[PDB]
């Protein structure tokens, strides 16, 4: 069987799934680093936890370096193609298409990154070349796995959407989904890594691979062309860092809107001194609600990607500003109108885009 | 969505959460190549005009909050999670129940969480009591009938001193932890 606790001496993996981890624990016994290891996780969390991550997609890496002492990320978010358009997601009347059939369109799909991050972290810290570290992916797509519980849950829960497109040839074999725990078998996929390998990223990002991926985008509605996934490439960001507690934290800037706020949370919240009620109290449950619905409304105005937009970072964790979002919680009374703050008076300059609320 | 975290014996540290948006993103894979492809750019606006309209070449925001603490100049914890709009909430509860609260790590990480990010939308685990939940409904929350998972956790913490690391992962998935303990 497998834990979920560990100890080491001289390291550590933790991932969604053991084969995942099995894997990044072996490069590590095998002299590669923490970086060569979890290029080698995400290559088998694609084929052994499908529905949630690949190359398909995009991701965030957080990389401290125990040489330099830096602590860089590896920005592999997907961009909108070329022929993306402001409104693309709304109908001929002007209102938004339903979020679960949006989902499913071609215009939904960004130009992916990861295998372009993972290229990128083996370029900067790599001492096992990406044809080592795929092996054992290429591997478990070729010969298969047994489906764990949250896979099978997972085709069950999404076999309308499979049944429309290829993937019904992958996880509806015969018409009907896999169990647990039959075999995954992602032929296709282990090719896909088989050209990687040979020919490198250019097998994903170039050539017939990437005229059939828009192609395909293009099929289900979407605008991708060749020379959206040509132009691709990640950024190197850096991190936003805050103190609390005695710990300073390294976190993602935008276009993650995770950094500012778990740290506006963070500042919001250390005012409360909240282990002075009991852990499962009502009023500390109150003061987290409370909290993420002003932080919530805020990440709704004024967050997006940098490249683009003016998001107000200062203003949103100058302490002053802090102080007046922390004044608006009650532990007696509820905010039945929590609405975004004014960052803008902490700060210098004002948004290039407006406050349009969205619906639901 | 999925994270993840590696920590080795030179002091190099990663934190890597990644996705293709919804489970199995748009469904649509790629004919002959076995490729699912992400649905990402939902996660703009749908109607424009404001920070995260859509605009060619920009990327939708994201919540992913991969993320690593140090004291003493020297990393010590790593943090991070799947979930959507929660993730915040996620890596921001763990935190708290590590740090304020002072609780071993993987108690921290199961401590049933809560999000809510407006009026009309509540989630919580099973665990917050009954009578809490009726306390705070009765100011106005409005937490559902029934639980639900929230996030998925997986971190590390190095202990410097020691010479020593230490992994959890969330029971919300069915992750491991593998120590490295290098016969040499």
């Amino acid at each position: 069987e497998y834990k979920q606790v560990d100890v080491g001496k001289d390291g550590m993996v933790a991932t969604a799934h053991p084969l995942a981890s099995e894997i990044g624990a072996d490069v590590l016994k095998k002299g590669g680093n923490a970086i060569d290891a979890a290029v080698a996780i995400q290559f088998a969390l694609n084929v052994t936890e499908p529905m949630m991550s690949g190359i398909g997609g995009g991701g965030f890496m957080m990389v401290y370096d125990g040489k330099t002492k830096d602590t860089t990320i590896i920005d592999s978010r997907e961009r909108a193609p070329a022929g993306a358009t402001p409104d693309m997601f709304l109908d001929e009347n002007g209102k938004a298409i339903p979020f679960s059939e949006r989902v499913t369109k071609g215009t939904a799909v960004g130009v992916p990154g990861t295998l372009k991050g993972l290229e990128e972290a083996l370029d900067k810290w790599g001492t096992r070349s990406m044809k080592q570290l795929i092996t054992p992916s290429i591997k478990l797509a070729e010969k298969g796995f047994p489906i764990d519980s949250v896979l099978a849950e997972a085709i069950s829960d999404y076999q309308e959407k499979l049944s429309r497109t290829a993937a019904k040839d992958v996880f509806l074999p015969n018409g009907e989904p896999l169990k647990e725990g039959d075999t995954l078998i992602q032929k296709d996929l282990a090719k896909t890594f088989k050209l990687i390998r040979s020919k490198g990223t250019d097998a994903f990002y170039k050539g017939k691979f990437a005229k059939t991926l828009s192609d395909t985008v293009q099929d289900f509605g979407g605008s991708m062309t060749e020379k959206d996934l040509e132009n691709y490439d990640i950024t190197i960001d850096e991190p936003i860092w805050g103190d609390y507690q005695g710990y300073q934290i390294a976190t993602t800037p935008p276009p993650s809107s995770g950094g500012i706020f778990l740290l506006q949370m963070l500042k919001i919240l250390d005012h409360f001194n909240l282990s002075q009620y009991d852990v499962r109290s009502w009023e500390k449950y109150q003061l987290l609600a409370e909290t993420m619905h002003l932080s919530y409304a805020d990440r709704a105005s004024y967050a997006g990607d940098p490249e683009f937009v003016n998001v107000p970072l200062k203003g949103l964790l100058h302490p002053d500003y802090i102080k007046e979002r922390q004044q608006l919680i009650n532990l007696d009374q509820v905010n039945k109108k929590p609405k975004a703050g004014d960052p803008w008076k902490y700060q210098e300059g004002s948004a290039n885009y407006k406050q349009v609320e969205q619906p639901k | 969505t999925t994270h993840f975290t590696v920590a080795d014996r030179w002091g190099n540290v990663v934190s890597y959460t990644t996705t293709i948006e919804q489970l199995f993103g748009t469904g649509i894979m790629v004919p002959d190549y076995g490729v699912i492809l992400n649905n990402e750019l939902t996660d703009f606006d749908a109607i424009p005009g404001g920070a995260n309209e859509v605009q060619p070449n920009k990327r939708p925001l994201s919540s992913m909050t991969p993320t690593i603490l140090f004291k003493d100049d020297k990393p010590v914890l790593t943090v991070g999670s799947p979930g959507g709009a929660t993730i915040i909430s996620s890596v921001l509860q763990t935190i708290l129940y590590h740090i304020e609260y002072g609780m071993e790590l993987k108690a921290a990480v199961e401590e049933p969480r809560i999000y809510t990010n407006s009026m009309s939308s509540y989630r919580y685990e099973d665990g917050v009591p009954k009578d809490v939940l009726s306390k705070l409904n009765g100011m106005g929350h409005k937490f559902g009938t029934s639980p639900v998972d929230i996030g998925n956790v997986q971190s590390i913490s190095i202990d410097h001193e020691n010479g020593t690391f230490k992994g959890v992962a969330d029971s919300s998935r069915n992750g491991a932890a593998i120590g490295i303990n290098l016969k040499r």
